[PDB]
């Protein structure tokens, strides 16, 4: 009956209400505690909805549509759910008046079909007009970094951000290919960019003051087995009554270990990486030959080394092939952050990079890293997609403006339905002003003044509260986000309003 | 066990054991052709359990 | 009134089916005991996952299986019609008419209804199996399940049906159009516009062998071998054991001469493709790639059954006996990239007509893509009703049949004397649920389209045959429009096998409920 539909309305608002403070770069962050006893705090709607695991079927649809938004595009997972659930509240008073839910869903598909046509009209392709090659990506990075603690140091941060994108092929770009390692302590303006890959350097074992950190072209070799004398678990049980045999079995167990240990020297690789801890036995023999070895390396960093110098992982030290080795241009071990950090530099075949960040605390750098991810997506999609639209309230207010005039020519229930859909588009600029501390009552009325003067580009300024054009604010958004957001929000809403009854079986 | 010297002998070892069954199979197919084999509206059905 | 309370329990299920039938209907969420969300329009899934105790609802569930197994369409027609017959019968139960004579009234009205169904046939299909002729049958089947894909999926489904259906007539001995003859696959990415129709089963495994595709020669011989590829051994057991390192050289060199000798005779016979149902050794890939033989592995035994109905190949339990009677024929074998992954497909061109085809579906959302697969799978069994048992005739759909039967049955009610006239008149009133169901789901006013619909079927013709309108249906539009459309415009009609079989099931479903005046149970 109608009771199940009303119950699904509050379920969509409850999920939407949690994502309202997370809308926008200045928006608040949500606290989610997983059953794994790990604290996770993020403003990205994808990770938010994936960690909740809501049992409600209609609320799960808002979670499933966010994964589809993260797949095709990946940006706007928070706004697509807010826009989808907003139609649940607008259609709530229409259900009590006797209006069928199918007539309401039918009016949305006619409004979205007309809205997509207006997106292409507002999208203007511009590349070399009034813009250069270097200044194109630099002006886009300063927009996402504004109104942040890094705004003073943003001058040095843009140079490292643009070079990170240009270091990869412009045909295929991925945010996971750019590594970021947090270094506690130090000045923020002293951070540098690294062409290779770095790791945490968890090696706790003695034997220091050897294996110098100045290399020319060291060879990289992957290690699998354990080269230390005493094993982790098993051992060798030998029962002998001779005194001389007690010393022989000590070297006998070491002879089997020295077998694969000596074969590493036959390869002639100065760099040895392994996912297992390397004891003091291997690093002592490698000290005289100036061979470096590091254990306890994460598996995620080992995959980047293969894509860097073109290496490979072999089980034993016998069949290792000579072409599996690799080398960088320069290897330097930096002590920045009261800890030594290994890094690679000058790899022409490297498909990944690493950007080091410095700050006063780990919690401060964590906000700098996440604020950079929003700027990378803008720089990445600039070269990929040449069709961009004006964001920050610009496009959102115009899509609702045109639907008001087109509804005057349409007769029937669909007139007020499109007007309700046009009113439902006002929640996006609302939460942006509320999460930024600005008054949502005054800006909503003042923005509609110049918005009716014929200019469609008037946006909302995120720095100082005022109405104006985002074209001077350098706020750019790709056209694929605005098109897929209206389709994903409507498709997810049509599935929720189409459920008359919820059946749940226990077992 | 079945021990074959050549690949063609493997099929001959299985056919040799079936030949004991095929020896009785030849008498069944010959019974239909011996009496009214080509006469129309006549047939034979194996009801063997 | 325990018989009345049994109808009230069905009334809760009756309202469930009112949101099912029709393109404007509603979809229900089915939560499985394994924690999986299931959303589909077809109501047979809901009745399958929900165990029924009370007999009145259980008979309707067993009656649903009667319609679902024999036909791929009309599952909602039986549940809605049989549920309304008990609702209109409450007026006769109240007046004091016994349920025994109520059944006798439906039995007399059933024979009068089935007789009029033969006169409702307007057109008839010539079984030409043309691309445009198959669109008329498939179009109403796609409707009431998925909206917006009706025009898109019309050309995709009709292409695969004509490939697996041979052209023949006046032969009823050999059955045609098996259920398994049509397979449907789906993949993430792309859209429905990029979907294509394959004339054979698509294999998702990658071409591990060095031979990507065969040559352009006609009728490539394919072999299906169940036995794995290895040195010839005993069929019973015959496990190779290792003892000393001296025997290792004889085991490696022994497999090189035996496999090369057996595969040399296979390539000389013209077999360019070998299907291995089991694991393939390392030495087997070395000899097959030098002779130009494409290596194909199918570990799933379910896919090998439908392959035997295409090229006519037979699986061989042994290895090394290339029997020509067990060899198949394929026109073209290539490797195409579907959804970003390169896979080796199976197809043919202008020869050896195949009884198995596969439609590749592409969609943005995996959740809605699975529902499209179920809508097409349900559309396959709807084609089965087009066979010899009265599959050529057709009746007007979109609510046109239920309205015309009202004037036909009510005319015989007052003409037939006796007490049976009370049940005959109420039997035609129960048909009013079909036009009202489409009106409530489409948002149309029940006080406008429904009463004005009877005025279209009632006209004064100076003759003995009512005519000049066969086309009056029920308006399925979601936008306000004056009047209703015609049947000829959208070519939306109901099949004879769907309508005639649903009447006999609906009458027997409501008869069992009216026949039960009490229940008898025991302690478990």
């Amino acid at each position: 009956g109608k009771g199940q539909i009303i119950s699904n309305i509050n379920a969509c608002v409850a999920v939407q209400e949690a994502l309202k403070p997370t809308l926008g770069p200045l928006g608040s962050d949500i606290l989610i505690v997983t059953s794994n006893q790990k604290t996770t705090i993020s403003n990205d709607g994808a990770t938010i909805l994936k960690l909740l695991d809501v049992v409600h079927p209609a609320a799960k649809t808002l979670v499933d549509i966010s994964r589809a938004q993260d797949a095709e595009v990946g940006d706007g997972t928070t706004s697509v759910t807010i826009l989808a659930g907003e139609l649940m509240k607008e259609a709530k008073p229409f259900l009590e008046e006797g209006i069928s839910s199918h007539l309401i869903m039918k009016g949305y598909r006619k409004a979205v079909s007309l809205a997509v046509e207006k997106i292409n009209e507002l999208a203007v392709d511009i590349t070399s007009e009034k813009s250069s090659g270097r200044e194109l990506l630099e002006r886009c990075a300063r927009t996402a970094m504004s109104s942040k603690l890094i705004h003073n140091n943003a001058d040095f941060f843009v140079k490292m951000c643009v070079d990170a994108v240009l270091s990869l092929d412009r045909n295929d770009l991925d945010d996971k290919l750019i590594g970021i390692k947090k270094i506690p302590g130090g000045a923020m303006e002293e951070s540098l960019f690294i062409n290779g890959v770095a790791f945490k350097k968890t090696f706790s074992y003695a034997g220091f003051e050897q294996q110098p950190k100045k290399f020319n072209n060291p060879k990289i070799l992957s290690l699998n087995v354990e080269l230390e004398l005493k094993a982790e678990k098993d051992n060798a049980e030998v029962r002998v009554e001779h005194v001389e045999d007690y010393q022989a079995i000590v070297d006998a167990e070491w002879q089997l270990i020295f077998e694969k240990l000596r074969q590493v020297e036959e390869t002639g690789a100065n760099i040895v990486l392994s996912k297992l801890p390397i004891g003091d036995l291997a690093t002592q023999f490698f000290a005289d030959r100036n061979i470096f070895c590091a254990g306890r390396v994460s598996a995620d960093d080992m995959n980047r080394v293969i894509q860097a110098v073109g290496g490979s992982i072999q089980s034993t030290t016998s069949d290792i092939k000579p072409e599996h080795l690799g080398t960088c241009a320069l290897f330097e071990e930096m002590q920045i952050g009261s800890e030594r950090y290994n890094l690679f530099q000058g790899c022409p075949q490297a498909k990944t990079c690493t950007l080091l960040l410095r700050g006063g605390a780990e919690q401060v750098i964590a906000e700098v890293e996440r604020s950079l991810h929003d700027a990378i997506m803008i720089v990445k999609r600039a070269l990929q997609n040449k069709l961009i639209v004006a964001g920050g309230g610009a496009t959102e207010m115009e899509v609702s403006k045109c639907l008001r005039d087109y509804s005057k020519t349409i007769a029937g229930k669909q007139q007020m339905i499109i007007n309700a859909f046009a009113k439902a588009l006002e929640v996006i600029p609302r939460q942006l002003c509320e999460n930024a501390g600005f008054d949502a009552i005054e800006i909503l009325n003042k923005l509609r003044l110049a918005h009716s003067k014929g200019e469609k580009w008037y946006g909302v300024v995120f720095e100082t509260e005022n109405i104006g054009d985002n074209f001077a604010k350098f706020v750019w958004e790709p056209a694929l986000v605005k098109i897929n957001a209206l389709n994903s929000a409507t498709e997810a809403t049509n599935l929720i309003l189409s459920v008359d009854e919820t059946i749940t079986n226990k077992g | 066990g079945f021990f074959y010297s050549s690949a063609d002998q493997r099929d001959k070892l299985a056919a040799s054991e079936r030949k004991f069954v095929d020896a009785k199979l030849k008498k069944i197919i010959d019974l239909k052709n011996e009496v009214c084999g080509m006469d129309p509206d006549k047939g034979f059905v194996i009801i063997n359990q | 009134g325990q018989i009345i309370k049994s109808i009230a329990a069905i009334r809760e299920l009756h309202q469930m089916c009112l949101t099912s039938m029709g393109p404007c209907g509603r979809n229900k969420i089915i939560v499985n005991h394994l924690g999986k969300i299931i959303i589909t329009n077809d109501a047979a899934t809901m009745l399958r996952e929900l165990d029924i105790v009370h007999p009145a609802v259980k008979v309707l569930v067993m009656a649903t299986e009667q319609q679902k197994i024999d036909m791929g369409d009309g599952t909602n027609l039986v549940m809605i019609l049989a549920g309304e017959l008990l609702n209109v019968s409450e007026k006769l139960i109240s007046m004091g008419l016994s349920a025994v004579e109520i059944i006798q009234g439906y039995n007399m009205a059933r024979k009068f209804t089935l007789k009029e169904l033969d006169e409702m046939v307007v057109g008839e299909i010539t079984d030409k199996n043309d691309k445009n002729e198959l669109l008329k049958m498939i179009k109403p089947v796609i409707s009431s399940k998925k909206y917006g894909s009706e025009d898109i999926l019309s050309e995709l489904v009709s292409e695969a049906v004509s490939h697996v259906l041979p052209v023949a007539q006046q032969a009823g001995e050999i059955p045609y159009f098996n259920v398994d003859s049509i397979r449907v696959v789906k993949i993430m990415g792309g859209s429905l516009s990029n979907s294509t129709v394959i004339k054979g089963m698509v294999f998702n495994r990658e071409p591990e062998g060095h031979v990507k595709s065969l040559s352009e020669d006609k009728k490539h011989k394919v072999a299906v071998f169940t036995c794995p590829l290895d040195i010839a051994n005993t069929e019973t057991k015959g496990t190779v054991l290792l003892h000393n390192a001296q025997e290792m050289l004889d085991f490696s060199k022994g497999e090189e001469k035996q496999i090369d000798a057996m595969m040399k005779e296979i390539a000389d016979m013209g077999v360019e493709c070998i299907v291995a149902g089991a694991g393939v050794g390392e030495l087997a890939l070395h000899y097959l790639n030098r002779y130009g033989i494409l290596v194909l592995k199918v570990p799933s035994k379910f896919e090998l059954r439908r392959l035997c109905r295409v090229c006519g190949a037979t699986p061989l339990p042994r290895l090394g006996a290339p029997t020509p009677e067990e060899l198949g024929l394929v026109e073209t074998v290539k490797t195409m990239e579907i959804g970003g992954d390169r896979v080796t497909v199976f197809k043919q061109e202008q020869g050896e007509i195949s009884r198995t085809s596969t439609i590749i579906l592409r969609g943005a959302t995996q959740n809605n893509l699975d529902d499209i697969e179920r809508a097409i799978d349900d559309g396959v069994a709807a084609v089965k009703g087009l066979m010899k048992p009265s599959g050529g005739k057709l009746l007007p759909g979109a609510g046109a049949t239920e309205i015309e039967l009202i004037s036909r049955i009510t005319k015989y009610g007052e003409r037939t004397p006796g007490l049976l006239q009370l049940a005959i008149k109420q039997f035609a009133v129960a048909f009013e649920v079909v036009p009202r169901t489409l009106a409530e789901t489409a948002g149309l006013d029940v006080n406008e389209v429904l009463p004005n619909l009877y005025a279209a079927h009632n006209v004064t013709e100076p003759g003995a045959v009512k005519t000049d309108h066969l086309y009056k249906g029920v308006d399925i539009d979601g936008e306000s429009d004056e009047g209703v459309k015609d049947i000829r415009e959208e070519n939306i009609y109901d099949m004879l096998a769907t309508k005639k079989f649903a009447i006999n099931v609906a009458t027997e479903a409501a008869t069992t409920v009216l026949s039960i005046d009490q229940i008898i149970m025991a302690k478990k």
